[PDB]
């Protein structure tokens, strides 16, 4: 037995989509995985559950190498390309079922696809410069959304997007740069987390070095160490030539990484250095790049202007705790974040909200161009499709028009996921962006997605829900080329 | 072996019951529509190119095939022959809510999105219906005879059609009195050029070897009327035949003294005795047709005796003239000339034997597009034109409507364009091109665009004078609308049998 | 799929918590374990239980290991988590019948959770640290009720020297402890009550000759793994070296001129 | 093909729709003019070899056993186990033409069973029936014309 | 016993979806195989042959409810169902049966005890005929749909308006005339009781005229026997014209010599009547039956004081008016398309007399629409855990089954129930006892009904709630019987 082979790929990919659907989203369900050996897994994106998912027919299978390409692109919406290339496939299979031959399918799918990636760079957002701060900020809050945090969150979202803008980066081709390990987090005692400020550079608590160090010096050079300064039984005993040549050579502020020397408090403040111990690989690394300095494997045989330096040091005793403050180095890199409470267990949950937001808000200050989230997009491309399609004139109406149907399966997915009813949210979506181009008043009023935090529509181009225009324009460009070359199979 | 009467497996079902009774009479709807010869189990294979009728032989068990069939029957009564439409449309409505149906939207919503929808659709029609009555239609005739030519168009029998035509148009202004199906009937001639056919005010029955009793009757006569007897008139030795002689003779005795021209018995009356009862000196029948019958009562007021010897008023009544010529070789029987000869008979005189079925599908549509022409006012542009008119209104509606109810009727509006679908597809043209040409030009162009069964193209159906009555239209969608509704309100079926 | 699958999860917990719900408190019933060949074992235990059954729903075995970690993080209680979890699902089969989404029955069971810690931290009773009374009314609470009725004295005086040999002030004030780093010393031999405490560790292994010295006023155990390294050790002198290297007579002597006691064979445990 | 649509649910559960279509047959149009013609075949195809004088003659037998040896068409196809509605229809075509002339049987099943297998791989080009017919019609129409040219009349 | 229980929950979850004014529609076949839609509970319970006995006492329990209330027996059978499922995981517990019936009656007493503390009661009296119809859209509502209410409620409630005498009032007086036609918009109120004959020899102002109801409706000796049968059906026409009758009616068929025969005497021939109007007319003009025609005597014979043709509705129908009461029969004209819907239709109409006459008997009402069910829930699950004893989990579930109602009424509505009530629950503690559900509104928003006039009986809902309990209560004692 067998017949319409076409339509059992169509089912298979449905098949792939419903394993994946309803995993999409923040708040979509996690997933139950085994293996022959009974390996347990336990994950929310798609990306990961195709990479150790067991597929094994044909035509599911070239859905898993395209959505696997997908991932090697922009690593994001794999799961929205599979969930709209499975509409597709379904739409256009239904198509042929009441006779209307595939070729013009593929031609009404390609010219749909064109249509909408012109009308993407059209209808797009660059509102992430200078002047965008409250987007950002509440952005930043959407990320830190159900948490009590969120008493004191405005703060933290003001203090951290002005360190991740300060901490920018100017690389040759131009396009802004944040490295991600430059700030850590650093848990306080005393104060609560209502008073949790900025920090305007790294501090590391450790032993004083120097206490008599200026407030602000005038060149603080960073000349970061990994031999230490002790005493054995060029030199026989690495004490005193090191730290005399590494300071005849202009370095003002030499860190060992290792421990301190029993005398070194008389050297360290007619040098202005200061021995400070536990530094971190991923921070030393970090504070080399800020100063511009590297490690050195050994002092002996580059100092005099290879080792970075710094504007000013201060050595102060913030929230009962007394901090290395080499920050302002010769490139902006250098930079922490205090956290303020009692250990770094209770505060697991502000810094995994901080490092969201640090992530959301370099993810939205690279790539200008920027789109509206929570479906805004797919509602607008549905409103623009079905009217082009409507005004195109040839047989690849209803190809387009399935197309433009077929985009509007990601709000539903979202509407689940979030436990809202489906149904009445992309009525509403797509209602709201009726007007957005029926009436040209309401033209702001294409930024209208769906609020995950409850369900409701609203505004997100204010609210900052936010994503590349890349990584969406390359989804429907991947999506449609994977249906076109499905649906080219029987 | 398989057991499903849950509720949403219920629902689906029965809507699926009603996809399957829709297939079964899809390819029927349209003037140029195709048929299937369905044979009774008796051997009596049946044609019938009109979908009530074969909705009418067909027998369905499913009950919600059975209420489907009720509603069209319902509707076939009323007005019209929108059966295949109105059954195509709701069937449309089912086969698009299955994917809502299917997932979990509770029947309330649709049944409220669905009249939302049907109270739009009806309240958008009226911006767009035209009226024409004013346009020289009672007098001035021409718009009402290219109405008649409409339902007769693309055929070489044009110059005979233009006649018929005619010959039907002014039989609407002589009996302009609301005519129905059975105030006109037809009769079959055989032989004789097709422009031959021409109107009688009367009937016509060829008399047979038991209908009449002999020639050369008066026909010439001032007032001949129909006379119906219900006594044997044709043709121990001593007791029963002497008693039959004597029978005969009083009754032949009772026929002299009435003197009536027409005379009918319930009895046939045999043609072998024609020299052995040419003796009653007047016309005598028998074995006279209800249909016959029925067409003289009120025409000018046939008689019926019920004794032995009755004599009644109107065995030689007041009507105008007998007519009996020879009608192709053989003489016929005209029971015309009556005061309220409201029965005009349309003579089938052609040269094909076959050609029956077609004289139904030819002359019968003429009086009946006439007359939904007459009777209503406002008109529409017909061949798909107000459905995709209306489709657009629902589609471009649905996008405004804030709610669940946006889905359901955007299904609506797209379950709206199978009559261009259909017409296409028994048109035998390929539907998408010619569906998609529809749709662009009537969303863009033009507000009338609809299809053409002539030159199987795009063609603005107003200008064509495709014409319907809006009133009509009006009361089938509605109808359509309430039969979804009622099909979509079943959640249980219960049977409970007394054995 | 849809529900069925959060259904057979739910059930294959549900039974494998009352499988063992009556095997706690001080009157547990004693259950009942056979293999497919005879052998007969009678188990009163629920972590030998649940050890030794073997089932192959992924839920149950998840919930399996779940305990199973839990054991060792705090020990008692291991098969009280068991029976709340399985009575909080079942009593969820009623809500998710009821067509409402597992989001909002998580975000219930968060804030009960939430409710549950302050509620704990309300009601219970304060007690003191190392006062001899209480204390060993806690370890008639909890330690007795077994073998040791007639032996308690031993069990408490090793806990009252052990809760005060593994003091770690590293972060705050002795909040941090370790259950591995006590040399405990369980040699089969002589009365049960033989056992005692002694304040540092000590080794199972020493040096196969003893002639030569090991105990100095002031132990420099240094950790070690050719005796370039052996005088090198010259640079601060420390009496005593703790290596992994066998040592000959002849090296034996080069230690006693290095000043150390090297040792050998010694494992990473000690 | 066979079974029409095999998926017997539309997500998975047991669902069942069409009672016993394994051992059903279903047409929709074109299959079911190609039957029809192909009875047209069989039908027409085993009158032909009764025509023209080298016409010879048939034995058939019904279920009862009737012997049966004619030269007349509608005799050959009166009592022969027809099956198929239209090959019945064919049947009484023949019968009729018999009823109202006597003559010619043989031409008119030869000839309808000609123009509908030509018909059929007319068809089989992609043509709808309704060409075909206003065809056969228009060369109905110049047949009859070119017969009334060479007319002939006896005593 | 949880076979029973399994049974009355299916039979309870069958009629369930029926609830309120978004009940499903049904397919009914009858014994006779008869197609019939319709969403009434009583009709396809009614019609439902169930076989399990506790199913059996459940059903009967409703009919009984049904008696001398009228409606709510789609209510009843809703509360016992919950109350028997929820009694099922209660003995899953452990608990005994006894203990559960003693918590069951202590927590249908505190209810009886409980709802006459919401007094949403009728404005000023029976009369205002526009008010009272009105109140009147409850039952209106709910069998029939929200759409038509609006002349349903008038046409229902002026035509019991009609004879308000002495304050007695009387259902059986009250009937619906089949009429089939035109729209529902065309159908009105009539007073009298109307039914259609056949011939028009008819006289319109009649004086008090006796009615001749039968038991048993409608070659020379050929001449011979023909003047034989002339002879007897003269004597016939005679023997019914005896005594001055003026008026004869008749199921059978008419007749040229028969009609000729009437309007000898000038009577007319009523004809093609009614199978049901034999002993109705008996009922209501003091008539009688006749074996055959040549016994009508005046002592067994009929007396009515008006007998005239009537052309409403475009139809000849004669109405029997100004009766010995003058004013207690009461008809209804109706007109739709088919009876399909007319029997809802008058269905409708009989709930509307029904909760009209339990109107009469108590002036008092409550409000409706999932009010009083949550707030009488409210208040006994408060007072469940003031009671110590075993009684308290019995107390806690009849709350739950009154629970269960609202629910029910809302996944009707196609509404998210849990949404809804958990809604209206939290704000009856101080949005108080007004407040109820919203149909309209797709979304689950809650809409005080005090405005409304929504506002069901209370006099039947006491009887409901008691009687449903009693019928819980009663299928809980029996344990087994072999089946
Ligand atoms: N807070 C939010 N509200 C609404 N939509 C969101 C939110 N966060 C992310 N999304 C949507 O989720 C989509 C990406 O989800 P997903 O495909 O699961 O990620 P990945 O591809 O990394 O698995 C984005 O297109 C974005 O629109
Ligand atoms: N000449 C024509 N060209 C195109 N369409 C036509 C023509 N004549 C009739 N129609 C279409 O036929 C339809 C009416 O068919 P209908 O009477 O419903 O068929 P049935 O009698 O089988 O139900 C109309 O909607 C009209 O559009
Ligand atoms: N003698 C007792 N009297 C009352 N309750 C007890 C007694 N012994 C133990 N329990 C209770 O039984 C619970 C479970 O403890 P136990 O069964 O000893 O270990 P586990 O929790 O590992 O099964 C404890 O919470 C305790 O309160
Ligand atoms: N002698 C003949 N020469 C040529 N053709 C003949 C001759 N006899 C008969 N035919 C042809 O045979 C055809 C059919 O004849 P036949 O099958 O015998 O009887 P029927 O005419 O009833 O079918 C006729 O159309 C005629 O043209
Ligand atoms: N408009 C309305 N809004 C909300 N509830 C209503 C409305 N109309 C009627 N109801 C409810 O419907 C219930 C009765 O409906 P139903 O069970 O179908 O018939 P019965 O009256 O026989 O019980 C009443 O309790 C009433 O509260």
């Amino acid at each position: 037995t067998g017949e319409t082979i076409r339509s059992q790929n169509v089912m298979a990919a449905a098949s792939i989509a419903n394993i994946v659907k309803s995993s999409l989203g923040p708040v979509g369900l996690d997933k139950m995985l085994v293996d022959d050996i009974g390996d347990v897994t336990i994950t929310n994106d798609g990306a990961t559950i195709l990479k150790l998912l067991e597929v094994e027919h044909p035509a599911a299978k070239v859905l898993c190498e395209l959505a696997d390409l997908q991932d090697k692109e922009v690593g994001d919406g794999t799961t929205s390309v599979v969930i709209i290339a499975a509409e597709l496939l379904k739409n256009a299979d239904e198509l042929v079922k009441q006779k209307i031959h595939p070729t013009s399918v593929i031609s009404g799918y390609r010219l749909a696809c064109k249509e909408a990636v012109r009308y993407i760079n059209e209808n797009l957002i660059v509102n992430t410069d200078e002047l965008g701060r409250d987007c950002l900020i509440n952005a930043a809050k959407t990320s830190m959304s159900s948490k009590i945090i969120g008493i004191n969150g405005d703060f933290f979202a003001n203090m951290v997007v002005d360190a991740v803008l300060a901490i920018k980066y100017t690389d040759i081709r131009g396009q802004p740069r944040y490295p991600v390990n430059s700030v850590n987090i650093l848990k306080a005692h005393g104060r609560s987390q209502m008073e949790s400020m900025l920090i305007s550079g790294y501090a590391l608590n450790c032993v004083v070095g120097s206490q008599g160090m200026p407030k602000r010096i005038v060149n603080a050079k960073i000349a970061c160490l990994d031999f230490s300064l002790q005493k054995t039984k060029r030199e026989s005993d690495i004490t005193k030539e090191r730290i005399q040549k590494i300071l005849a050579t202009g370095a003002n502020v030499i860190l060992t990484t290792g421990g301190i020397d029993d005398m070194c408090l008389k050297y360290f403040v007619e040098a202005g250095a200061m021995a400070v111990r536990r530094v971190l690989k991923r921070d030393l690394k970090r504070i080399a790049k800020a100063s511009g300095a590297t490690i050195l494997s050994t002092l002996a045989n580059f100092e005099a202007a290879m080792l970075g330096q710094a504007e000013e040091v201060v050595q102060e005793r913030i929230c009962d705790d007394e901090l290395i403050l080499i920050k302002n180095t010769k490139a902006r890199t250098s930079a922490s974040i205090i956290l303020r409470g009692a250990n770094d267990f209770m505060c697991d949950e502000m810094e995994r909200s901080l490092h969201d937001a640090l992530c959301v808000v370099k993810r939205v200050l690279e790539s200008k161009s920027v789109v509206p989230g929570g479906g805004a997009v797919e509602a607008a491309l549905s409103i623009y499709l079905e009217n082009y399609a409507t005004s195109m004139g040839s047989r690849e109406q209803l190809a387009i028009a399935e197309f433009a149907r077929s985009l509007l399966v990601i709000p539903n997915t979202l509407a689940v996921n979030a436990a809202q009813d489906s149904t009445d949210l992309v009525a509403k979506l797509r209602a709201f962006h009726n007007e957005a181009q029926v009436n040209p008043e309401r033209k702001n009023l294409k930024w209208i997605g769906l609020d995950l935090s409850n369900g409701k529509p609203r505004d997100n181009k204010q609210a900052g829900v936010f994503e590349p225009t890349i990584v969406k324009v390359k989804s429907l460009k991947f999506a449609t080329e994977a249906a076109i070359t499905i649906l080219r199979i029987d | 072996g398989t057991d499903s009467s849950q509720g949403i497996p219920q629902l689906v079902s029965n809507i699926s019951a009603c996809q399957v009774i829709a297939e079964a009479v899809r390819t029927t709807l349209g003037p140029r529509g195709m048929d299937k010869l369905i044979v009774d189990g008796r051997g009596k294979a049946t044609i019938s190119n009109d979908g009530a009728t074969i909705l009418k032989l067909l027998d369905v068990v499913h009950p919600a095939a059975k209420t489907l069939v009720d509603i069209a029957k319902s509707q076939d009564a009323e007005v019209g022959d929108g059966t295949t439409s109105v059954t195509l449309l709701a069937a449309e409505f089912l086969k698009q809510v299955k994917p809502y149906v299917e997932e979990g939207l509770h029947p309330q919503i649709i049944i409220r999105a669905f009249r939302t929808a049907t109270q739009l659709a009806v309240n958008k029609i009226k911006e767009i219906a035209v009226t024409v009555k004013k346009a020289d239609k009672v007098e001035q005739r021409k718009l009402l005879e290219k109405c008649a030519m409409t339902a007769l168009s693309s055929k070489l029998i044009s110059q005979q059609k233009a006649f018929f035509a005619k010959m039907v148009v002014d039989a609407v202004m002589m009996l302009d009195d609301l005519l129905q199906l059975k105030m006109i009937g037809i009769k079959k001639v055989q032989g004789g050029a097709l422009e031959d056919s021409q109107l009688v005010a009367g009937v016509a029955f060829k008399k047979t070897f038991s209908y009449a009793g002999f020639e050369m009757q008066p026909k010439k006569y001032h007032n001949p009327k129909i006379a119906l007897l219900n006594v044997e008139l044709e043709l121990d030795y001593q007791a029963i035949v002497d008693a039959e002689w004597n029978i005969l003779y009083d009754k032949l005795e009772k026929i002299h003294h009435s003197g009536a021209k027409v005379v009918l018995s319930k009895l046939p009356i045999g043609d072998v005795a024609t020299q052995y009862f040419a003796d009653r000196d007047m016309f005598c029948a028998g074995r006279v047709p209800e249909e016959d019958l029925k067409r003289t009562m009120m025409a000018c007021g046939g008689s019926i005796q019920t004794s032995v010897n009755a004599l009644s008023a109107d065995v030689l009544g007041r009507c105008q003239v007998f007519e009996e010529t020879q009608i192709g070789g053989e003489r016929y029987n005209f029971f015309t000339g009556c005061p309220k000869a409201k029965t005009c008979t349309f003579i089938l005189r052609g040269g094909a034997e076959q050609f029956m079925e077609e004289t139904e599908r030819s002359l019968h549509d003429a009086i009946m597009i006439v007359r939904r022409a007459i009777k209503n006012d406002s008109v529409v542009a017909g061949g798909g034109a107000i459905e995709m008119e209306l489709s657009k209104y629902l589609r471009d509606y649905s996008r405004t409507i804030p709610g669940k109810q946006q889905l359901l009727i955007g299904a609506y509006a797209k379950a709206l364009e199978i009559i261009p679908r259909q017409l296409c597809d028994n048109a035998g043209f390929d539907a998408t091109n010619i569906l998609n040409k529809l749709r662009a030009r009537h969303a863009q162009g033009g507000t009338w665009y609809g299809v053409d069964i002539n030159n199987e193209d795009i063609a603005d159906n107003f200008e064509a004078f495709v014409w319907e009555p809006a009133m009509v239209r009006i009361n089938a969608l509605t109808a359509a609308s309430e039969a979804a509704c009622l099909i979509v309100s079943v959640d249980e079926t219960i049977k409970n049998p007394r054995s | 799929s849809g529900r069925k699958v959060q259904s057979g999860n739910i059930n294959a917990a549900k039974t494998i918590a009352d499988i063992i719900r009556t095997c706690l408190g001080p009157k547990s019933m004693m259950k009942m374990l056979l293999d497919p060949m005879g052998g007969i074992v009678m188990t009163n235990d629920g972590n030998a239980i649940l050890r030794e059954i073997q089932v192959q729903h992924p839920a149950a075995k998840s919930m399996i290991e779940i305990s199973r970690t839990q054991d060792e993080e705090v020990g008692d209680g291991t098969t009280s988590v068991i029976i709340l979890a399985g009575e909080m699902l079942s009593v969820a089969e009623h809500f998710l019948e009821q067509q409402m989404h597992p989001t909002v029955v998580i975000s219930a069971y968060r804030k009960a959770l939430d409710d549950m810690i302050s509620t704990l931290k309300k009601i219970s009773i304060p007690v003191d640290i190392s006062d001899s009374d209480m204390m060993l009314n806690i370890i008639n609470s909890s330690i007795t009720t077994k073998a040791i009725s007639r032996w308690s004295s031993l069990a408490c005086n090793i806990a009252l020297d052990a809760v005060k040999m593994v003091q770690f002030e590293e972060n705050g004030r002795k909040e941090i402890d370790i259950k591995k780093y006590a040399r405990v010393e369980k040699i089969p031999g002589g009365i049960i009550e033989d056992s005692c405490v002694l304040r540092g560790v000590m080794i199972n292994k020493d040096v196969t000759h003893p002639r030569m010295r090991r105990y100095i006023k002031n132990p420099r155990i240094v950790l070690l793994d050719i005796q370039q390294l052996c005088e090198d050790i010259i640079q601060l002198k420390p009496d005593v070296v703790i290596t992994e290297k066998g040592i000959s007579d002849l090296a034996q002597h080069y230690l006693m001129r290095a000043n150390i006691t090297a040792i050998r064979r010694v494992r990473k445990t000690d | 093909a066979s079974m029409g649509t095999l998926a017997f649910d539309e997500y998975g559960r047991p669902f069942l729709i069409i009672k016993d279509q394994d051992r059903k047959s279903r047409l929709m149009g074109l299959e079911a003019l190609k039957s029809h013609i192909m009875a047209a075949k069989a039908v027409a195809n085993t009158m032909r070899t009764s025509l023209g004088p080298n016409g010879l003659d048939k034995m058939m037998v019904d279920k009862d056993g009737d012997v049966t040896v004619t030269n007349d068409g509608a005799t050959i196809l009166s009592m022969m186990d027809v099956d198929h509605q239209i090959a019945k229809l064919m049947v009484e075509l023949s019968k009729s033409q018999d009823d109202e002339i006597g003559d010619g049987t043989t031409g008119v099943v030869v000839l309808a069973g000609a123009l509908l297998e030509e018909a059929e791989q007319l068809l089989d080009r992609g043509i709808h029936p309704i060409r075909i017919a206003d065809g056969y019609e228009q060369a109905a129409r110049v047949a009859i014309e070119h017969l009334d040219k060479i007319s002939d009349s006896v005593l | 016993v949880y076979r029973n229980i399994q049974a009355c929950k299916e039979l309870a979850q069958t009629t369930r979806t029926a609830y309120g004014p978004n009940g499903m529609n049904k397919m009914v076949i009858n014994h006779l195989e008869k197609l019939f839609v319709t969403n009434d509970a009583a009709t396809i319970l009614r019609e439902l042959e169930v076989q399990h006995p506790a199913a059996k006492m459940i059903v009967m329990a409703s009919h009984m409810q049904e008696q001398e209330v009228g409606d709510g027996t789609n209510f009843v059978l809703v509360f016992a169902g919950a109350l028997l499922e929820l009694a099922e995981e209660l003995l899953r517990i452990g608990l005994s049966v006894s203990e559960v019936i003693e918590g069951y009656e202590i927590a249908c007493r505190k209810a009886h005890e409980i709802l006459p503390n919401l007094v949403c009661c009728s404005a000023k009296n029976l009369r205002d005929i526009d008010e009272v119809s009105s109140l009147l859209r409850t039952s209106i509502m709910s069998k029939q749909y929200g759409n038509e209410v609006f002349l349903a409620k008038l046409i229902a409630q002026a035509c019991v308006s009609i004879f308000p005498d002495s304050g007695h009032f009387n259902v059986d007086n009250i009937r619906v005339c089949k009429i089939l036609g035109s729209g529902i918009s065309s159908s009105s109120v009539l007073h009298g009781m109307v039914f259609k004959k056949e011939t028009e020899g008819d006289v319109t102002s009649v004086k008090d005229a006796k009615i001749a109801v039968y038991s048993c409706p409608f070659a020379e000796e050929l001449m011979n026997f023909s003047k034989g049968e002339e002879n007897l059906m003269d004597a016939q026409v005679k023997a019914i014209a005896d005594t001055g009758a003026n008026v004869v009616v008749t199921g059978g068929k008419v007749a040229d010599m028969a009609l000729h025969y009437a309007n000898k005497y000038n009577i007319m021939l009523v004809r093609l009547n009614s199978k049901w109007d034999l002993r109705r007319l008996c009922k209501t003009v003091g008539a009688t039956a006749l074996p055959r025609l040549t016994p009508p005597v005046l002592e067994e014979m009929g007396h009515c004081d008006s007998v005239y043709l009537s052309e409403v509705g475009d139809t000849q129908v004669v109405v029997f008016k100004h009766e010995k009461e003058d004013g207690a029969i009461s008809t209804i004209v109706l007109r739709g398309s088919t009876d399909n819907l007319m029997d809802d239709i008058e269905r409708a109409v009989d709930d509307g007399v029904n909760t009209f006459k339990v109107l009469t008997r108590d002036k008092r009402l409550v409000p409706g629409g999932g009010a009083t069910e949550i707030e009488l829930a409210k208040q006994i699950t408060s007072y469940g855990e003031t009671c110590p004893g075993l009684e308290q989990y019995a107390i806690k579930k009849f709350a739950e089954a009154f629970e269960a109602i609202p629910r029910a009424l809302a996944e009707n509505s196609g509404v998210k129930a849990n949404e809804v009530i958990s809604k209206l629950y939290a704000v009856h503690q101080e949005g108080n006892k007004n407040v109820g559900l919203d149909i309209e509104a797709e979304v689950p928003a809650v809409k005080d009904m005090l405005e409304a006039g929504i506002l069901d009986t209370y006099l039947g809902k006491y009887w409901a709630i008691k009687l449903a309990t009693n019928a819980a209560v009663t299928v809980l004692r029996v344990d087994q019987i072999i089946m």
